[PDB]
């Protein structure tokens, strides 16, 4: 007599959501949005960086913590809570915009710039910058005059970038936890420290007295940093508070920087890195960070957003 | 139910078809049989498969940090760099919303489509030996011995051997 | 018209269905009649109220000024404001847009469909005692009395008992 | 003989757009866009702020204007067109920054920081911050030279925030209408003003000299701010135009801050509000203001999009 | 082939039929002809053709330079500025790309959709004096005259003048 | 007998995407990102203004290369990689801004500020200016002292912008080679330079010390510029390293801006500009430059993206 035919179904299908109807079950359905951390910076495959104590920007300073990391070369880049560009109180000018161009650089490449000085202390040094006990940023020399109180010469110094990329040049300006100490270290009377390229041009006062006691230390020091063009030179006019370069930088390759929280791994390959760990996923969207960084799923607000991959399901 | 196969005329599934999707379940002289239907199931299935390979996607483009977690940003910079990233998440999480429903929805009147056109193609195979019982049942006015029903099932039912015999059952 | 009913081999509306969406209009021996129907007109209506539901939304987000109506700010940054709040203007547009013809273009296709499959629910439930005028009636080829026509509209018609008279009406 | 089915119509159904074609007849449709204002600030259900003549910046330093809201409490905080952070000119160093900072704040609560002076005049003041007569910032002492010409003292101050969360400061530069004034006001020779935190570090120089005669003053006043975290301290070196703190500030709970040019109104309530009123709607989209806050429609170019409720409408 | 037609019982296309999208190809007495039918072809047509006044679209905004390519911005707000666009494009690219294939799917579908509506109006014309072939024939159980032919073309076929002939061909 | 339909066909149809199914065949398909440039910035229509040598914020201060455009009016500007805003070497503070603000400002209308000088030198000069041998910015006065070291009278100058529109207003602050040539031109002792408005208030030290030999000069002049409101006033109060505004600046109506390396056309029409030309199409998209301005397509990375316009194709 007859024949008929159907389709299949099963007793537990799952829920999805349509433009006509919330909550229809479907036999079979996928997620969509990512949840899955790993809580370990998936390093395997790139050659990876931990600063820990050291501090980004001060990779270039180099005080103590960044000793390790004067020359470094990276494919991915780690900063930590703990991180530190400092050793003698004192801030970077435009911090950020050179921390963002670090974390992308491939590491550095260090080399000297030939500054030789006359009738001058060239080795300034204090007991924050801790390590045959009293020293200093690794790359800074602390320019001083010849003794106390004496009259510290007028002065210009000049670099020329003579390669291929631009170079990193930083110097810093010495403000002094007294006017009597300024005067202990350079001499009496006004100070300036101007600084020209082509690109750059711009100028500096001492500005001393007393601030609170960070590091055991009243005054700080200001850090400045220009890009310096291939083929372009640089020139330091100064007569005090002026912490002057030894050497550039120059950056190698490419790179990506991430701020993490968690244990490197390189068991694990990973592309997406959030502060608490590695994102691995096919899945086009993700509900874990809005900030995680490198080759990632969107960030989205909802935590699962089910895609039907069967029919409707209709049971007995 | 845009075709109104699927939960619609045929009144539900069949929890023992593992075979396959979609299928034919028959009844004669010799008993009743249940079989799954390889071209319409795959078809379901290709389709599906095609929306996920489409879905399950990774864009080759990488994106850095433009805040900073540990020691935060000038304010008015920082301020428009949280604004401009939620605003974007506004539109991601409703482009995703809004995609999974409608792919959902075009998922379902899908297989109703193929359920649809499986029935409509025993029906064009059957021509004038049968009658539509309107539950989703061929009702046979001849008499369909197993190599019959499996003829119809791989599509080798000539309806002209049993024309005169179903049609005298008028 | 997906579906060819509604705006198709229906030629128009009825402006004096007043009581759903969809409905026979029935001429017999008696007289002449029209009634709605509860389950198409119902179901048409459950899906564009999902519709609705799903577009009557609000995002808890809150949005706060990264602008000054007052005071203008910066030109550089608001002018990076202004290309990044405009840029999103832009898409969000689109989005509106877009999803209003795609929503317009389902929701009438989906009704066009309700109609399809409450006209073959009648056609599956006459069977062989009635055939098509392809305007969207169907004629009778047996006697249908108010009580007949009220059975095939609360589908409770049994083809059996009018087959022998509408079929010898060949 | 016959059965036959149909659908509805009716005789004046309303155009609709699809992916396919322009202006389709359908039977019913709703509206998408949000086009409809109420021309006030829907205030019921949160505490409201209405500023007036005060400016934003203004309840923290306190001039005339600002008496009123030295402390206080919001949910709600409204700006006004005539709104004034200032009775003596001068402009606010990063001052929308500020001001996004308070709008955000749930109002401001004041503390004293328990600043003493010796030998020096602690109650300047002047013919704009008027009270009685001549007066000054509420918040701040206008610190002067003993008498005309006297050489200010070199001094230092310094504040401890010991509370558990951060604590705003203020503090001004008075730039002397001319060389004239500012050594009858504190003296002849230099003046500088040094400010230094952990966070903050930075220092400043009096400008003298004529500018456009505003309010009836030449000179100007400077206002810097910073946020000073828990545990922390702030110290102030200065030898003259320095107009300093006696309070400082912190930040209650949370608000949000609108700029409006309408009434308020605590009889509607409300969660979208514009320059020009408030939005309240269950619509996705708006077509009001492209700058409007709170919990929003998105806004888009589009004065009406038509959403479809209902069939193809085909009437006879 | 939501709708089973084209690329489906239809085997495959005409690549002789340069007249329009559709048509008839009838085998009487008299020889063999192909027509193409206007109402169809126009229709898939003016569709499409709405489908590109639509997308060839310009929006009246003007966009301005917020970067500058001869000296570069400053470095933090160019990187803000670089993200914004970066993230405005992966936008734009996935609603390019989405909106083409959505676009595509449904086209397709609207054709197949046009030729079964074609199709089943031609069944509805000629009521109950043909048959289905199930390959998109219809065998008339009549004598078609080229004359007929052309009335089911310009839809004139009364089934009613046939249908005592073509019934005793039962 | 029979009666059959079907549709067409073709033997080479095109592949298009579908959301089911990659590299389906369809019958006829149409672009949808467009890939066609005209290396030509198609103009006729607009007024056009080609600078080449001339660097745009130059059409204030008017170095040599810029002669040719202190008054122009425009509808499109044209900058070119060669372009420069300064014959004497210095920068341009908010440069960008600036560059922004006159991109869209119809062209420039000169006006003079009736600064009239008593007892020093108005005609300072150099060779880097050229034209008559020596010369300067030709809206800007050098300012110099009566004759060598000669104390700089302690100036004040006052211009109201008594337009409808705002006011565009340049200075300059001269950076001595060495704090000789300073004092040779200005005279000894400390200088400043004060500036202030209602909008505007601040002031500049100038820093004398050699930079790098940019141009032949190893001091640098700071550009810098504020708007002026209607009804509003600018004081500047000063005594040497002054480069003084002799005009200001008011914009016409209104234009676009951008940075093109190709010819110019005024043949073709034109509406969306990039680098390398001008992009006329109807398609919705295009994959040329993520940058391009106008009226535009939506930038997109895919290469192309074909829609169908045609049914499935399924030949014999
Ligand atoms: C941006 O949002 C983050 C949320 O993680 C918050 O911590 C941060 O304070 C916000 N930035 C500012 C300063 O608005
Ligand atoms: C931003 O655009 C608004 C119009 O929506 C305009 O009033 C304002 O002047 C613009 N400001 C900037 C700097 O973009
Ligand atoms: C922005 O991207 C362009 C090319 O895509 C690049 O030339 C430029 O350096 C980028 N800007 C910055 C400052 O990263």
């Amino acid at each position: 007599d007859k024949i008929c035919l159907g389709h299949h179904a099963v007793s537990n299908g799952t829920k999805v959501n349509t433009l006509t109807e919330r909550g229809v079950e479907v036999v079979n359905a996928t997620e969509t949005v990512e949840r899955t951390n790993i809580p370990r910076i998936c390093s395997k495959g790139k050659r990876t960086v931990d600063l820990g104590q050291c501090g980004l920007l001060g990779t270039i300073t180099g005080p103590p913590q960044c000793d390790q990391f004067l020359e470094f070369s990276a494919d991915l880049i780690i900063e930590r809570r703990e991180g530190s560009d400092v050793c003698y109180p004192g801030k970077f000018v435009n911090e950020e915009a050179l921390r963002q161009i670090l974390r992308e650089s491939g590491g550095i490449d260090k080399e000297a710039m030939g500054f030789t000085y006359s009738g001058i202390r060239t080795n300034g040094a204090t007991s924050s910058c801790r390590r045959s006990g009293s020293s200093f940023y690794a790359e800074m020399k602390w320019l001083l005059s010849n003794t106390d109180n004496a009259a510290f010469p007028q002065m210009t110094k000049s670099y020329k970038n003579t390669r291929k990329n631009p170079a990193l040049i930083v110097w810093g300006i010495h403000h002094s936890g007294s006017t009597a100490e300024q005067t202990k270290l350079y001499g009496s009377g006004n100070k300036l420290v101007t600084v020209g390229s082509s690109n750059y041009q711009q100028s500096f006062v001492p500005s001393p007295g007393a601030r609170t006691q960070v590091n055991g230390q009243s005054g700080r020091i200001d850090f400045h940093w220009l890009m310096l063009n291939p083929n372009d030179t640089v020139t330091f006019s100064f007569n005090g508070a002026f912490i002057a370069p030894d050497r550039a930088s120059f950056l190698r390759g490419k790179s990506m920087g991430i701020q993490s929280g968690v244990q490197v791994d390189a068991d694990c390959e990973g592309d997406c890195y959030y502060s608490g760990g590695t994102i691995i996923s096919n899945l086009p969207f993700q509900n874990i960070d809005s900030r995680a960084v490198g080759k990632c799923p969107r960030y989205v607000k909802q935590r699962s957003l089910l895609l039907a991959t069967g029919m409707k399901n209709v049971p007995e | 139910g845009l075709f109104g196969a699927i939960a619609g005329f045929i009144e539900n599934g069949w929890e023992g078809l593992i075979d396959g999707w979609y299928g034919f379940r028959h009844q004669n002289a010799q008993g009743e049989g249940t079989a799954a239907d390889y071209k319409s199931t795959q078809s379901a299935i290709d389709q599906i498969t095609g929306k996920l390979n489409r879905l399950i996607e990774k864009t080759n483009q990488q994106f850095e940090l433009i805040d900073n977690e540990f020691t935060e940003v000038e304010k008015q910079i920082g301020n428009v760099i949280n604004w401009t990233r939620d605003s974007i998440t506004e539109v991601w999480s409703y482009n995703a919303e809004l995609l999974v429903a409608m792919e959902n929805q075009h998922t379902i009147d899908l297989a109703d489509s193929e359920m649809d056109k499986l029935y409509e193609r025993v029906k064009r195979q059957l021509r004038e030996n049968a009658e539509e019982d309107g539950t989703g049942c061929f009702e046979i006015f001849h008499k369909c011995d197993d190599d019959c029903m499996a003829s119809i099932r791989n599509n080798t039912y000539d309806h002209s051997k049993y024309r005169e015999e179903a049609m005298q059952n008028r």
